[PDB]
Formats: C-alpha cells, structure tokens, sequence
C-alpha cells in the first residue's frame, strides 16, 4: 500500500500537470482522466486496491478477520513470539489499511476537482482571449528550471502599472527619541501575608 | 456538464442542417435569376435570326 | 491670492501618488473627483513623466509611467518608482492569479471586487512548477513569502483571518493581452536561449 | 426559430450573438466544436466512473467510522486492566460493557447501504447505483451540516 | 531475456545513485540516523506532531552526545534536532503534512 | 494636448524628488537649472504640498512641506511623507554631527568649506555615550551600519580613503536642533549618573 | 422572433400554443385576457391580501 499510494500520487500529478496542457479539449481532459484512473486500477498494485475494496464491500470476513486477531493476540504465546510493537501493529492491521486507502481517494479526489475547475468553462467572448493566452504562457513555463534560483529571479518585461511613490525624503519629517519619559515602573516584590479576619461568618 | 453538452449538440444539430438545406436553395436562385437576366439576350438573339 | 490647486483635488491626487492606485470600492470620493478632473490630474502628473491611466468599468484609476520619452529600455528605471521590477516566479504566480480572476469575472461579470480565492487553492497549482519539497508548511511559507511580494506590487491583499486574499483589480492591467503577449514572446526567446 | 431554441439552453456562448443570418458562423462554429470534443457519448463511462469512485469514498468511510469504534472497544478494554488491579472493595472490581445503539439514524442508514449494496447488481448503467449513491451522499451531507443534532 | 541481464545494471545504477534508501545506507553516519528514526517512529502509528518530533529527537541526539567520532553537539542539541529534521525532509526520508 | 514641460526641469524635479535634496557641489546642472527656474519648480511642487527650500549660502536646495501652519492638527500628518523617529543611537550620531557641523561653521564660517571629520574621533564619543559592544570591530561595524542609515537620508556620505567622512549641510535645516540639545544634556547627566 | 420569446417566458399559458402565425390568435387571445381580466383579478386579489 505504501507504494499504491505513490502510484496514485503520480497519476494525479500527472493529471494536473497535463491540464495546464493548452491541447486537450474538455473532452480530452476528461477522457485523460478516465483513461489514467483505469490504467492505475489495472496495474499489480490497482488490482491490490480493487481487491481491498471487494472486501471492504464483505465487510463480513474482515470484522470477523480482526476478531480473530484479537483472540491469538491475547494467547501467551503471543508475547513470546512477537515484542509489543509487533503486536499492535498486527492487531491494527485492518485499521491501518481502512486509513492508508483514503490516501488514495484524497488524491482521486484532488483529480476529479481540478477537472470540475476545467470542465465548467463556457467562457465569453473578452475572457476567451486572455485565457487562451494565459494558458500559452503557462505550457510555456513548464518547461523552465524552476529548482534554479537564477531562473525563478530572472526579471520579467512587465509593465509597470500600479506604480506607487512614497517616501520623498524631506529632511523635516525626521523626530528623535525622546528619551525624556524617566519615571521608572516600581517593582512588587511583597509577600502579601492575610489575615482571615476580613471575611464575614 | 456533459448532459448539457449532450443538449447543446443536439439543438445545435438541426440549425446546421437547415443552414445546409438553405444554402442548397440560394444557389438554386442565384444562379436562376442569371439565368433570367440571360433570357432577353438568347430570344433578341434569336430573334435577329 | 495664489492659485491654489482645489483642496480636495490636492489630496486625492497626493494619496493616489501614494498608494499607486485608487479604487471606487475603497475610496468611492476621491475617485470621482479624480474623475471630475482628469486632465487636471494629467497636468499634475506630467512632468514628473507620470501619467494617469483609467477603468470606470472596474472602478479603478492607476498612476502608470509616461511614455514619451522614456527610456526605452525599461519604465522600471525611473527614479521615482521606489519597488523592484518584478521577477517571473512573482509573474508565473501573477499569470494564476489573473486565471482565477477571469474565471471569476465570467460568473460575477465586472463587478467590485468579490474576487477571492482560499490560500489552499494556490498551494497545488505552484506545487507543479516549483516542485514538491515535501513539507505544506514550508510550501506554505513559500507561497505566503510570494503573496507578500505581490502585495508590495499592490496586486492582491495580504491574508485574512480564513486565509483568503482578494485579487486587486489592478493584476487585469498589468496582465492585459498586449503585456501577456509581450512577456510570452520574451520567454519564448528564453527558452530558445536555454535551448 | 432552432437558433432561438439553442439560445434557450446556452451558457455563456450563444449569448454573445444575435440570431440572424450574419450570427449563423459562430453557432455552427460552437456546433463544430463540440462535435470535435465529442462529449456525449463519455456520458456512459463517466457514470460508471462517478459511481465507482463515490461509492468508494463512501464505504471507505463507513468502515473508518466502524474501525474507530473498535478502537474505542479496545481503549475500554485498557480501562479495564486498569481498575482489575485494584480492589474497588473487599472483594469486588468494575468492570465496563459496552452495547451497541438502536437509533432511528443509524437503522436508515443501514437500510440505504443495504439497498445500495443491491443496487451493483442491476444493470441500467448504474443509474440504480447513481440513486442509493445519491440517497446515501443525502444523509451523509445533512448529518454533516446540522451535527449537533 | 539478455535485456534483463545489461539493462539491469542500468537500473541498479540509477538506484543507487537515485532511490532515497540506498543513498541513506551509502552515507558514513548512516546507523545513527536510521536508528534514531526507528526509535521516533516506533512508538507512534498516526504521524508524529512535529514539534514533539523534534523535542524526541533532540532527547535522542542528546544521548549519542557520547559517540566521538559523530558531530558532537555540546551546545544546543534542540537547534541540531530541528536542522536534522528539516535536512532529513530534504533528503524525502520523510514527509510532513 | 497641452505642451511639455522642458526636459531638464522635469529631470531636476525628479531627481530632488528621489533624494529630498539637490547640491550645487554634486549635480550643478540641476542645481542651477531649478534656481534658474524657480517659480516653475515652485509651481509644479504646490500641488502635491510641497515646495523647495534654497540655501545659496551652503549651495544646499530641499523640499519642505508647504502645509499651512497647523491646518488641522497640532503637528501636520502628510500623506506622501512618512515623519520617521529615530531610534536613540541615530539621535545620538545626529547630535554629534549637527554640533561639530555647528563648530565648523565657527571656525570656517557657514557653508565657505565642506564639514569632515575621522572616524576615530567619533568612536570614542560614541564609546562613551552608549558603552563598549565588545571591541574595536564591533564599534567600527556600529558605527557603519548607522552611517549608511544616515547616507539613506542624505545626512552622510561614504567613507573616504582617510577614514573620514562628510557632513552633508542638510543638517543646517533639521526640523528640532534644540530637541537635540535636549537629548544630549539628558545624555550628559545619565554617563555621570549610571556611574 | 418576439412570439418565441413570449413562449419563452410563458408559465404554462402558451405550452398549448405553437410558434406560428396560426398561433397569432392565441397570443392575441392571451395578451386580452390578461390586459382585461388576469392583470386586473391579480392586482385586486393582491390589494386584498
């Protein structure tokens, strides 16, 4: 399962990569999408997840299954065999695989809503443009070296819009510490001792 | 999002068709009313004859 | 005795040098007489080679750099402006932004400025050219680091309490389709470069 | 009237456009278009997909849920070991027996999971499965929002 | 089958010189950091909230203050912890979400 | 629509803007050619509040805000100008300075020669009123960091081949010299009073 | 174009009615009934209310 989970990783990221992909129509997405998740469910490790899953539907044998695993665990002979840790790792067993498959469904997830994003798009005219072109440029960065630090600071050509200024530094705006603030705060190091006396009867 | 598609092809479908069968008749009469500017010409021709 | 310029003008146009720009939403009065008097505030700002761009349709007026005589090279050298060009992580996080703007503006048309995306959307689309160092809260830091950059730019507004952000309107003017088509055109020869 | 009819059912296409003759290039040009991404006849795969991965979401859940009350059994049964250590008084100790509730929820709940878990069966491309999923994600959502409750 | 003989070196090669695991092996300080990791991971079946991550593990560095031959710290083992854990996340030895 | 302003003033006006100041012993171009157009420059600062102050004497010109003497509040707030504090090494460094610039003009009258002095006479005073961080590296590092704080506000220039330094004669025109007083008699008093 | 629209907006007074001239009748018939009793009964029931 822990390389199940990787698998699934991959696919998704895939996938989302793929969709800043300018070429694909909504309907390639989605055929993508489907292609990809049945690619993944018939690989070795997808026929693990789909057997669990069969299972999980009979939840019969894995409840009766964990019973069972608490019964030899309490024997003696248990502890003998097995240190603690082992143990409990085997009696959660079941639990451990019913919370390592939501991995799995988190990142099925994430690929059905990044298509939702896509999908919904029946744009207008002005939108049209610009998002073709924003698109243009993002399979443009794909292929940059992002790791590089130089490239991520490299120095765009943007125009300079929203441009602000502030601070003309007239030499009158300047102050100084005023300092003249001396009284000290007093200390209260005093045990205050009571008397009982105050308090009614 | 794809059974409105489904609904948008298929209301879109037809216009294209009727867009088709219209183009069919404005060739049938562009080239008739030519043909009937051509008319008085052939009879004058044939005419003199 | 001496002509003074109109007192409000004067501070409308003294704050709208300060902060860049100027929203209807925001500061509704000072826009409108701005409004009232644009080619007053256009002889104000010429000769420091300022201008005064304008979208009644957004509501938002934008002090941008004159064109006449500029040098060529960039507008970003003029000795006024005070922030640094911007950089193209800033403008890769820049172009999503203005996708998520669009996207918006489609459901919302153009009106004030609704415009708001939660922190956790961006963290998945950054995830993809940035990488993936393994860790959301460093990922987070990153992201949170380039937001702060942005909003130095006066692009998008510093996080909320639900870890939300509003798109200033303003990124629609610094990412129109003679800018995006400027800065794919540069980048292409970059890659041409790298090549 | 079928360029009127397919502005009836737009979104944020046709509406740009008249519905004249000099407005007939950009709706045979969204025809074309959808043509090409060919969405429809996805229809069916997409179901049987949407019905697989909720139905596994759902269940997966489902168990958790049930997995996490078995932790709770196991805690009381740490609980337990604790107090039979120690006399309680001269010669008794507590012991703690759980039971399982019969809440009107829970006994709808499983209804619905029964019929869902009848639905796999009947081939309609899943649209029977669409239903139970859709009836189960119903209680699942409201049970959500009103918690408290 | 004769591909599955050359290109296998192939693949070795790229892990070693790629995989995670086989690079930890490979390192000169490796048993120190893999039994401090057993012993972070051992006790806990959920994930580890970071900042008790670190708190165990600068209990841990503290003991193999002893070992003279391994980058004794006898000043701050808490920052040593952090470094560690953010150099081992760099390393995608582990990953925190 | 309307002509341009000639390029020389506009270039001045920036530049004075960029700096807060013009000297006639660095930049005579700008220098003579805003006296020499000094209505035009008065003209185009009006509308922002500001105007120039001139020094013929120390060849010093600067802004000053032209804020109308307690318009609205006791001390004026202006948009565009952010009235920093000092925190008390700068106070103290500034003190200095102002007084040892005032000493200067004694000896040599006001603004006939440029104010200098050596970092090795300022150290000492600085060791004195403030107390030793720890050695002579760590005071010369002190004293650099505040003296290219002072070179951000045009108070200073950089270190020369001799160690020593510039005064720059902006100092005559400082807002409180006898707040500065003040706080270098409060000085006095503490190193005598602390030990 | 108008009568489609009018359909169009229509809450079940028209879905009876087609999209043709012969229709013209109809869309008259409706636009009196309402104008002269249905705008009328409606207002009044309203004012009541």
């Amino acid at each position: 399962f822990r390389r199940v989970e990787d698998s699934w990783r991959e696919a998704d990221r895939a996938l989302r990569q793929s969709i800043i992909g300018e070429q694909y129509h909504r309907g390639d997405i989605v055929e993508r999408l489907l292609n990809d998740q049945d690619a993944l469910l018939n690989t070795p490790e997808g026929r693990v997840f789909d057997s669990f899953q069969q299972q999980l539907r009979q939840s019969s044998e894995l409840k009766a299954m964990s019973e069972r695993l608490r019964v030899i665990l309490s024997h003696p002979s248990a502890s003998d065999a097995l240190n603690r840790l082992q143990r409990h790792d085997l009696r959660w067993l079941v639990k451990r695989l019913v919370d390592e498959s939501q991995t799995v469904l988190q990142a099925r997830a994430r690929s059905e809503r990044d298509v939702r994003g896509f999908m919904k798009t029946g744009l207008a005219a002005e939108h049209h443009r610009v998002g073709h072109l924003l698109n243009e440029f993002l399979n443009l960065a794909l292929k940059l070296d992002w790791q590089r630090q130089m490239i991520r600071k490299q120095e765009v050509p943007l125009p300079a819009v929203g441009v602000a200024v502030t601070g003309i530094p007239a030499i009158e705006r300047l102050r100084f510490k005023e300092v003249d603030d001396e009284a000290e705060q007093t200390l209260d190091l005093s045990n205050h001792a009571a008397d009982l006396t105050q308090i009614g009867d | 999002e794809l059974e409105t598609a489904r609904k948008q092809q298929q209301s879109l479908q037809p216009v294209a068709l009727s867009w088709e069968k219209y183009q069919k008749q404005e060739r049938q009469l562009a080239d008739w009313l030519t043909l009937e500017s051509l008319l008085p010409l052939w009879f004058a021709q044939q005419a003199s004859h | 005795s001496e002509t003074r310029t109109l007192q409000k003008i004067r501070e409308a146009t003294q704050e709208l040098l300060k902060y860049g720009l100027l929203e209807e939403a925001s500061k509704p009065n000072l826009y409108r007489i701005v409004l009232s008097h644009p080619e007053e505030v256009t002889r104000i700002l010429e000769p420091l080679d300022l201008d005064i761009g304008i979208d009644e349709i957004r509501g938002l007026l934008y002090v941008k750099v004159r064109l006449d005589e500029t040098p060529a090279q960039d507008e970003w050298a003029h000795p006024l402006v005070r922030r640094q060009r911007l950089n193209l992580e800033q403008s890769l996080l820049v172009a999503i932004l203005r996708q998520h703007f669009v996207a918006w503006e489609q459901e919302s048309g153009t009106g004030a400025s609704q415009a708001q995306i939660a922190i956790d959307d961006l963290l998945p689309q950054l995830q993809i050219y940035l990488g993936d160092p393994g860790s959301e809260s460093k990922e987070r830091t990153r992201l949170l680091t380039l937001l702060d950059q942005l909003k130095g730019h006066g692009l998008v507004t510093s996080p909320d309490a639900h870890e939300r952000i509003v798109i200033r309107p303003i990124i629609a003017h610094l990412a129109d389709p003679i800018n995006l088509q400027a800065l794919l055109a540069w980048l292409r020869e970059q890659i041409a470069q790298q090549t | 009237k079928r360029m009127s009819e397919a502005k009836r059912v737009d979104t944020g296409a046709l509406v740009e456009a008249g519905a004249d003759l000099d407005d007939i290039p950009v709706y045979l040009q969204r025809l074309q278009e959808l043509t090409e991404e060919a969405l429809p006849e996805k229809l069916n795969r997409f179901l049987d997909y949407l019905n697989r991965s909720s139905d596994d979401g759902v269940t997966q859940l489902l168990s958790h849920i049930e997995h996490e009350v078995l932790v709770i059994e196991e805690r009381l049964n740490e609980l337990n070991e604790t107090m039979f250590r120690v006399d309680f008084q001269p010669d008794r100790y507590l012991r703690l027996d759980t039971k399982k509730v019969v809440h009107e929820s829970l006994r709808t709940l499983e209804k619905a999971q029964r019929q869902l878990n009848a639905a796999r069966f009947v081939d309609d491309n899943g649209e029977s499965h669409y239903k139970a999923l859709q009836v189960l994600v119903a209680q699942l959502r409201d049970a959500s929002e009103r918690n408290r409750t | 089958m004769e591909e599955n003989t050359r290109q296998r070196t192939e693949n070795y090669i790229s892990a070693k010189n790629q995989h995670p695991a086989w690079i930890l092996l490979a390192t000169r300080r490796a048993p120190l950091v893999l039994s401090a990791l057993k012993t972070l991971f051992e006790k806990s079946h959920d994930g580890i909230p970071l900042e008790e991550a670190i708190q165990s593990l600068s209990s841990i560095l503290i003991e193999h203050v002893s070992q003279e031959q391994y980058d004794i710290n006898q000043d701050n083992p808490f920052l040593q912890a952090s470094r560690e854990l953010r150099e081992w996340i760099k390393r995608r030895l582990i990953v925190e979400r």
